[PDB]
């Protein structure tokens, strides 16, 4: 008869979930009266996510999806495409590449997508993408491969007008290519065509996230911009053309090693770096205590230094699986909690600013997969045996 | 700042860059409201009595992606002063019934908005030929008159209209016809006294059934009193009128009366505390509405000046203004809001 | 050579066809002068528009299209793909489906597109949508069935950016597989994505037009919304969780029977109502004189009763072939005329506001089909045997 | 496999190209401050622009590409896809169609692509559209042939949603059968399917642009608009269904001939003239030189005359392969210098408003293709034997 994507939409769609977050975050409070015809310028406030996810192990019922959706939640829960109900739990998250990993509490019977690989893509190819557009349900259009960047971010006509960016990218033998994200943070939607991550690039960071608890991306702990903001203007920048620190961050290898608002990076390990954009990327094409000398403009400065994990992937409730942001510090040398709260319900149970923990309870925790490879299988008697550098204490 | 003194010529050119930032619950005021002003005032020395002057300003909106530019000019008007008889200018200026109002329109961010800008002659608006005698020719030190005239502004041009239409026209909220009006003020050591009266031709286009407050001729009658000296401003005004308020969108107020007072004092090292009450209240509005307040505010802020060049303020504006269906429909805001500034200016 | 849709556009585009209406209707008064810096808040007035059909039978010119198009009508005419032209009179509209049908005036030689069977749809499969964008003229697009609702509209990526809502959904061997619609009422144009009613319901809801004078679908007549409105609020509403009485329609069964805004239901013959919307779409799944007994909340009320045609999809000046809003009025008893006007050129014929027409000008007229069956036939002499509950006059 | 459009794509994309256009304009000068809330109403700006090109002759290194990306460039840069980078010339252009002719200087190994007659297309056909959307590079996506004009622009849906009409428009056998505009003038974006200019009309306007140096398009000098305009209005004009002459320019045939503003021009050679639209169009179907009688409308006059070459498409800086607006004179009756300008860096060289061309700094230069083609075979001594009507003189 006639040609039609039905019959590998069904061998796929068993692997493609809904998700339905539920959390809350911190908004400013309303002040009244309210005047429309005046432009001015805490409390949580629950709000309402939703979006698609790609079954990626069935047996661990491990599903990828957008950090933009699960980012904040309280309840993830997720939708088979056969209708039964689950729970999850977070996994992982990864806001750079707005990728995130889930894990549907009691699984049973799931099928998993098959992935593909992400290199032997070409620009004629074709393509298909499945997505909860506008939450009316599972919605599925095609196209073909638009640009493959060549970070190789996968370009797609397979978008949709208006609507936000879906999940899975697949091509015409039922296989996951790419996952699509959103390019428009803190919003979701789309610029007009599609950007997806690679298959191949999902599942290397999906595995540092089972394997290590987050994904190993040492940061330089810097934070600015081009040299076009108004502050290069408002403090006149000397010799326009790199990378402009507007502030070195605390506790950071910059601030420990040594740099100063100010300084123009103009390259990293003897190569030019033109903006900041040019290096928030080369930087991301190294993992954590890796070695990176760069150049910096005063009047003529340049150091060498040696970087650790970021501060943007983080985990959070999930490590114990009670409820209450550690990370991992450096290679496998335990688990380093960071910045506490005010509600302290962690703080509470003896922990600061900086407290290590590589005791597993009892054993070894060199990381947060394994600390919650504990806290997980053993849930009966809990003692941290946390070390903050001197204070090795162990509390329940 | 004067860029330029030489042969009796001067410019000023002056401005000010405020980063400011509004919180409110009313999302439509929220976040950035980050600004730019620009202006000069340049003066010609004609003869020993002669002067000749122009001034331009200009705002430009700090609060915008690059795709978009939201601007417009305040004033632009070019003048001749005589000494100890007058001065006339033309232009777009501020309505002779701010020479009163503006006394009470010193808050740090909100304030002065029992009236609006566009709106008959209460505030800035479009061909205004301005006479202004000072001391009464130099025999009465303090007491100052105007008398002023504006030229109607009707219907855009080039959009099927077949009347009321001028080369500058505009939407019906912001029209006037042919207007008239005057002000007396007297200010004897700290204390001024003053008084104003519009009366503007409503056109065609603002009285049609689209918009409550239809009449025939928009009128204002406004009284004020001011003191200030020993480091102690107070001024307050009250004002009457008549199919000139605008109502928000739904048109305007066949009465209103409007009332503003402020109190202020500036500390030695450099603080100055501010608390106003603003309000509102429309009178025989129509369509059911009624008796209603319009506007009704208590604005509490400070400023403080590192120098004539440098400051920062905060300013509270708590909205006693009740959510209701009057309010809804005319989309008057009735959410608190505080702002937070931070300007240079020169 | 090259794949190409060509061939089958060939063999579809004659029944492809381009409507332009003429009509007027009811603006309010423009207040003077105009003030574009001031938010404020009868006469008729000729618009103009624009629309595409589909020939859905040859013999008795009967297109198919959408009722956003022909709505408020004086003067529809119809250009065949060829270029011929003719005059075409409405026959039938229903609101709701946003679904209309029209008949050319005297046609010749024409083609019918074959309808396929909307029950048979799949995801992947192909789909090619056809009609006129932006009054340029005929233009086809291609895609592929993204939803499957399962009402069953049908959801497709074969739209068009900023453009409104065309016409007809053909599959890959030129049969009608859906007609597309505005979900964006009273306005035409996309959200985003393609949605277009399920051939199989246009050809149910088109017959109904054609044997009945309209559509079969009995009305609770209340009017209302969520809970949410401010109104549910503004008189606080106990247990939120069901479709808010803003009102009880005049005349109506509802009101007949028994019912007062406020009350909110909560179920429809046993089942749970948890919105206006699963009320309005429940509803719509029963035919005139059904009988379904709601529970209503006010302290714990609930009643049976039987609906009547709603007044959505009714008739105006197509009846008599001369002209001048009548709909049909429970089984095949007549046709009720409902609320007449202000020109009165029919009240002034001796028609009141409930007088029915069992009477064929002679005959029997148990709807609308019939009656206008008759006043098509003999143009001649007309005796309308009207009674209107009691008083049965014989006007001309 | 899987079907995929890679293969022909690896065929076609060394033929396109990648645009960066660098030039000035005039703007106005900024009045400060700057109010937002005041809705108000000379010096060079650069600007920079970017859009794609498809090389149409490999050895003369000659590229198709958008009036709107080249028009105002005072240097144009163009980057072949492997990466090699070259400079570029002006060597045509024409506003009307938005196509422009570029080529590139010193071409070495390059790639042309194959045209498609135009005149062969159908509506179901399969179309590939390749550009630089948003300045990220060089995306392809497809779609299929929507409407085939019937001037012929061709309308297809492989377009990009808030992106900037690309360039080449390929069937599936990689062959160029339009080049994609943008009809939104002084704009590029689309309204939201995309419009391309045929290749068999891209084929015949490029050879013009090559052979005479502008395409012979005459104009009837008149400017004007509808009768719905505020001057038609403001002027009051008796019978109103047609062109609205708004002005008569000057030194035009219009001019000349005789014609006055007002008049409403009905018919052009006999046929009606409805709309200013239909004669803009109808004399666009005229080359110089050409003679049409049109009746005109003031109390009933009308007259008949002959059509000079029109002012849009003009050459400027390229003629003299040196640096400095001239065009065609009728026939080949040399080149007709037109409005000089105030840097006059060519008026200074003694050429006035309104000095032809025939000496080839020597030869016969009855036309800017020929001019052009010695001012680049004898770069060393120059005396151009202008003739502005009497004036006989020699310039270096």
């Amino acid at each position: 008869q006639m040609p039609s994507l039905a019959p590998m939409l069904e061998k796929v769609m068993p692997s493609v979930v809904s998700i339905n977050v539920e959390g809350s975050t911190t908004v400013n409070t309303p002040r009244m009266p309210r005047n429309f015809q005046q432009f001015f310028g805490g409390q949580q406030q629950k709000f309402m996510a939703l979006g698609s996810g790609v079954i990626i192990d069935a047996d661990k019922g491990y599903v990828v999806t957008n950090n933009h959706v699960v980012d904040n939640a309280t309840v993830i829960k997720v939708q088979l495409s056969d209708g039964r109900k689950f729970d999850a739990k977070m996994v992982g998250k990864d806001p750079r590449s707005d990728i995130a990993l889930i894990q549907i509490q009691n699984p049973k019977n799931l099928t998993a997508i098959k992935m593909a690989d992400s290199d032997a893509l070409r620009v004629g190819d074709y393509t298909v993408a499945i997505g909860n557009p506008f939450g009316l349900g599972e919605t599925v259009t095609s196209g073909i491969v638009s640009a493959l960047g060549r970070e190789n971010f996968i370009q797609t006509d397979a978008a949709i007008n208006r609507g936000n960016s879906g999940g899975a990218l697949v091509n015409l033998n039922g296989e996951l290519i790419g996952i699509n994200t959103a390019i428009l943070a803190p919003d979701g939607g789309n610029i007009g065509i599609g950007f997806a991550i690679p298959s191949n690039m999902v599942k290397n960071l999906t595995s540092q996230m089972v394997e290590y608890g987050q994904v190993k991306r040492g940061e330089l702990g810097i934070m600015g911009t081009e040299l076009n903001s108004e502050l290069a203007k408002a403090m006149k920048v000397d010799a326009q053309r790199g990378a402009f620190v507007s502030q070195v961050l605390p506790n950071s290898s910059a601030a420990k090693a040594g740099i100063k608002a100010g300084d123009v990076i103009t390259s990293l390990n003897g190569k030019p770096i033109s903006s900041f954009a040019a290096l928030r990327a080369q930087v991301g094409t190294m993992p954590v205590g890796s070695k990176l000398t760069l150049g910096l403009l005063r009047d003529g400065k340049q150091v060498n230094v040696n970087l650790e994990l970021q501060q943007s992937s983080q985990n959070q409730v999930d490590s114990s699986s009670i409820f209450n942001e550690m990370s991992n510090k450096g290679k496998d040398q335990g688990v380093v909690v960071n910045n506490v709260k005010t509600g302290t319900p962690a703080a509470q149970i003896g922990l600061k600013k900086g407290d290590v923990i590589i005791g597993a309870n009892q054993q070894a925790v060199k990381n947060i997969a394994e600390l919650r490879k504990v806290l997980d299988s053993k849930p009966s008697v809990l003692a941290l045996n946390i070390q903050r550098g001197d204070s090795t204490i162990y509390l329940l | 700042a004067e860029v330029y003194n030489k042969d009796g010529n001067k410019l000023d050119l002056y401005g000010k860059v405020d980063g400011l930032h509004y919180f409110s619950d009313n999302k439509d005021v929220d976040g950035d409201q980050t600004y730019m002003r620009l202006g000069f005032k340049g003066e010609t020395q004609v003869t020993d009595q002669l002067t000749g002057y122009g001034q331009w300003e200009y705002q430009i909106q700090g609060n915008s992606a690059e795709n978009e530019n939201n601007s417009w000019t305040r004033v632009a008007f070019a003048g001749l002063k005589f000494q100890d008889v007058g001065s006339f200018d033309y232009g777009r200026n501020y309505g002779v019934v701010y020479d009163v109002t503006s006394w009470t329109d010193v808050l740090p961010e909100f304030g002065g908005d029992t009236y609006g800008s566009d709106n008959f002659m209460q505030q800035r608006g479009n061909g205004f030929a301005t006479y202004r005698n000072t001391d009464f020719f130099g025999l009465v030190d303090g007491l100052n008159f105007a008398v002023q005239y504006q030229g109607k502004n009707g219907n855009p041009s080039g959009e099927g209209f077949t009347s009321g239409v001028t080369n500058n026209g505009r939407d019906a909220l912001r029209q006037n016809g042919d207007g008239v009006g005057g002000s007396i003020t007297y200010d004897y050591e700290g204390f001024g006294i003053g008084g104003a009266i519009s009366s503007s031709k409503r056109t065609d286009a603002q009285n049609t059934a689209a918009y409550i407050g239809n009449g025939d001729r928009a009128e204002t009658y406004t009284g004020g009193l001011k003191y200030d000296a020993n480091n102690i401003y107070l001024a307050a005004q009250y004002t009457q009128t008549y199919n000139a308020t605008r109502v928000g969108s739904l048109g305007w107020a066949n009465k209103a009366q409007n009332f503003e007072a402020v109190a202020q004092y500036q500390f030695d090292f450099g603080l100055r505390p501010s608390l106003a009450y603003l309000q509102s209240k429309g009178k025989n509005l129509g369509r059911g509405y009624d008796d209603e307040d319009i506007l009704k505010y208590v604005d509490v802020g400070a400023t403080y000046y590192f120098n004539k060049n440098m400051s920062t303020y905060v300013d509270y504006k708590i909205n006693l203004l009740d959510d209701n269906q009057f309010t809804r429909d005319a989309g008057i805001n009735t959410d608190n809001i505080v702002a937070l500034g931070l300007v240079y200016q020169f």
